[PDB]
């Protein structure tokens, strides 16, 4: 009725990228601004999804490590799925796991072409 | 040819 509990669709998300190329997001952020995010899919072993932020006119790229049926991008704490680990750094700094930056989720890569 | 990204260091 209410609780929307009946199948939960990520890619309905602006902030959910699909296959895309390193050197492709590198250009599609160099024109967007700070605070830009987006999640990509890259075919790894180790690694199974892929996630980027704009900072001071820099684009980074932080890894998702995926196992046990947990993830996390990090080797200290650990997710139950992607949109806990999203909403986690959506409202908390990345500071806490990754000092060199200190910027949170905002908007999405689709938000303004 | 290796993975570079952020990283916590």
């Amino acid at each position: 009725s209410r609780p929307p509990s009946r199948e939960i669709d990520y890619t309905a998300y602006p902030w959910f990228a699909g296959n895309m190329e390193r050197q492709q997001t590198d250009n599609l952020l160099k024109s967007h601004a700070s605070g830009t995010y987006l999640i990509r899919e890259r075919p790894a072993e180790a690694e199974r999804f892929a996630i980027s932020i704009k900072f001071n006119d820099e684009v980074k790229h932080i890894k998702v490590v995926e196992k046990d049926n947990w993830i996390h991008i990090t080797e200290a704490k650990k997710f139950d799925s992607l949109l806990e680990l999203v909403e986690y750094y959506q409202c908390h700094s990345l500071k806490e796991s990754f000092k060199q930056l200190d910027t949170t989720l905002k908007y999405p890569y689709k938000s303004r072409e | 040819e290796e993975p570079v990204y952020e990283e916590v260091g």
